[PDB]
RNA sequence: GUGAUUUCGAUUAACGAGAUUCCCACUGUCCCUAUCUA
RNA sequence: GUGAACAGCCUCUAGUUGAUAGAAUAAUGUAGAUAAGGGAAGUCGGCAAAAUAGAUCCGUAACUUCGGGAUAAGGAUUGGCUCUAAGGGUCGGGUAGUGAGGGCCUUGGUCAGACGUAGACGGCCUUGGUGUCGCUUGCUACAAUUAACGAUCAACUU
RNA sequence: AGCUUAUCACCCCGGAAUUGGUUUAUCCGGAGAUGGGGUCUUAUGGCUGGAAGAGGCCAGCACCUUUGCUGGCUCCGGUGC
RNA sequence: UUCAAAUGAGAACUUUGAAGACUGAAGUGGGGAAAGGUUCCACGUCAACAGCAGUUGGACGUGGGUUAGUCGAUCCUAAGA
């Protein structure tokens, strides 16, 4: 298991040839004692390693949602 | 009625072995609901429909 | 009825010893017919096995005992039965008064209050037993500084 | 430092069936609830009040879900509703009164 | 072959499930038995 | 938990309730105790029991290979409770004074963000605010020879 | 698994008597102390990924049943011969 | 040790519930090496055995059960052979 932060390299990474299937992950926490906000997680299952890469913002992780390949198939939670 | 009661909470109860069932485990019937609230003095028609 | 793998089974399943398993003597047909893990817990969710809950050792004597301690009490010779080095280490006293004293000597020498000279010779005397608390040398040290602005100007 | 943590208790169920006083209820907490220590001290830190059905605590000096579920057993027991009134939690410091599995014998 | 050491074959502190004579204390060992529990 | 303590004694988790049973309660036997007055008179032989016992303070002989003897011997004390005294840690230096720097910048100003009447966050700035408070460096000015004190935190020992 | 985290040790500057630094335990310095700045091993700890979806504790639900479902919470500290 | 119920032709001794006790973390708790060899689990069963009894059993009859690239062996050398 390993955590990537680039979304360039997440993105090529979703693109390689190992890779068959992603998990996206919703969780609800808070931000500095803050109101309840989501978190997704972005888990792609590579031939060594689950890739996760943690987003905090709703509206971006829907954008890259939408940015995900077709093929790739996507379970969510 | 005082003494009465700290007899019978003595026959209940013995802790040093162990521990007391928990009444949210248990189930109690109609019979050890009525006559309590017969002799505590309430209204029994709500009950006998439930 | 046998139903002693039927306990044996909800000891299993609910986690707890054989101790604390209660099995209802009304439904015995009932947990007698049970011989998988899967009707035992069947059982166990519809309430015919229960978990008994542990029998209660309060501490509530004990806190009070200690408080009591705290407060000052039962610390008397008719209660004391190991030598008093046993009770406490003599060595253990003495290595917290001395890092307390050699704390205290660098904290004042790297804030000025006292000289290299005067810290070494401080620190020898901490380690050679001169004062028996931070208060001693607290005011040994505000006494000689008072000595050496005297001398110093006494020979100006 | 003055948040004033509100802890409602739903005794519809009791009240409804109609063998609970909701104004017993709140006298006993006024009476019993402790503050600093003794019985007494409520005024300005700790408040109750009754809606015929939701008694609501509003205090904002060491009160807790634990302390309020201690005084009403104690009050259940006294009134002898212990063995047939429960008091339970449904979200978090919302609570209600309701009653034991009473099985039909038939 | 002798078995610490010292001092003058004797002597020697410390130690011992080693040996012997007494002292205080203690007591059913005894005068002299009696009673209670399992 | 008690206590110096992996002691003994009591308890929690876990485990067990196994040892052929029942009814009676003479002597004797075994194990465990008590005892007037006397106190080794008993016996080959003080055998066995009794007495002593923890800890604190005082105090300690002959002899000695100077290391010991030594816990020598011999005294006082020990409960409960209410107090008094003592034993620590971490943070604290300034405004008199010039001017900039970091962050949701109360209110007020320009550029300016996709989705389901709403629209946050966000890529830019302040002489303000929480003689112009301040969180930051450069520095003159007793930097402390009273921080010889204060704020805050905690344990059990004497 | 990633980032980070250290006593010891080593490097650069500088040159020490009024000798200083320093451990519970006295060792260390012109073969270079004290001081300032660094470099290293990763025992070990911390944050994150694994991972809450797991496990735990509760509440509300059906109903001959060889049966499943729905919601909550699962947090923040302290101390020591 | 005791009370009640169930089972059973039959219960001081089996099973469940209720009480009373005990081992008291140097355990009457939980695991292994070695050794044993199926004693493990279930169903049925009581002629013999478990020095009373027995409906119980490590007994008898009949079946089921032991899953490894990472835990061991296997590899290395020791005293030795």
């Amino acid at each position: 298991a390993r955590e990537i932060t680039d979304i360039k390299q997440f993105l090529e990474l979703t693109r390689r040839a190992d890779v068959k299937t992603a998990t996206v992950k919703i969780n609800k926490k808070l931000n500095k004692a803050g109101k309840p906000f989501r978190q997704t997680k972005f888990k792609v299952r590579g031939s060594s390693s689950l890739y996760t890469l943690v987003i905090n913002d709703a509206g971006k992780a829907k954008k890259l949602i939408q940015s995900l390949p077709p093929t790739l198939k996507v379970n969510r939670l | 009625r005082q003494k009465t009661m700290i007899a019978e909470a003595r026959n209940r109860k013995s802790l040093k072995n162990k521990a007391i069932m928990p009444r949210s485990k248990l189930t109690k019937s109609f019979g050890k609901m009525e006559e309590h609230m017969s002799t505590l003095g309430h209204d029994m028609s709500a009950l006998q429909d439930k | 009825a046998n139903l002693r793998t039927q306990k044996r089974l909800a000891a299993s399943v609910v986690g707890v010893g054989k101790r604390k398993v209660w099995l209802d003597p009304n439904e015995t047909s009932e947990i007698a017919q049970a011989n998988s893990r899967n009707a035992i817990r069947k059982l166990v969710k519809n309430g015919t096995i229960v978990k008994k809950a542990v029998t209660v050792h309060s501490k509530s004597r004990t806190r009070a005992h200690a408080q009591s301690k705290r407060e000052g009490r039962h610390s008397g010779y008719g209660k004391r039965k190991g030598t008093r080095e046993a009770r406490l280490p003599s060595q253990v006293v003495w290595i917290r008064r001395l890092r307390v004293l050699r704390r205290l000597l660098a904290k004042y020498r790297d804030a000025g209050k006292i000289d290299k000279h005067l810290y070494h010779v401080l620190y020898k005397e901490s380690k050679g037993n001169a004062f028996k608390h931070k208060r001693a040398l607290v005011e040994h040290i505000i006494q000689a500084k008072a000595d050496a602005q005297r001398e110093k100007a006494l020979n100006e | 430092q003055k948040i004033a943590k509100t802890f409602t208790v739903d005794v519809s169920s009791p009240t409804e069936n109609g063998v609970f006083d909701p104004a017993s209820y709140a006298k006993y907490l006024i009476d019993h609830i402790k503050v600093e220590g003794a019985v007494g001290n409520l005024g300005n830190a700790v408040t109750v009040t009754e809606d015929g059905t939701v008694v609501t605590v509003v205090s904002t000096a060491k009160f807790s879900g634990k302390y309020l579920k201690y005084l009403t057993k104690k009050y259940l027991k006294k009134n002898q509703l212990r063995d047939w009134i429960r008091f339970v939690s449904t979200k978090t410091n919302e609570y209600r009164l309701a009653f034991y599995q009473v099985t039909p014998e038939e």
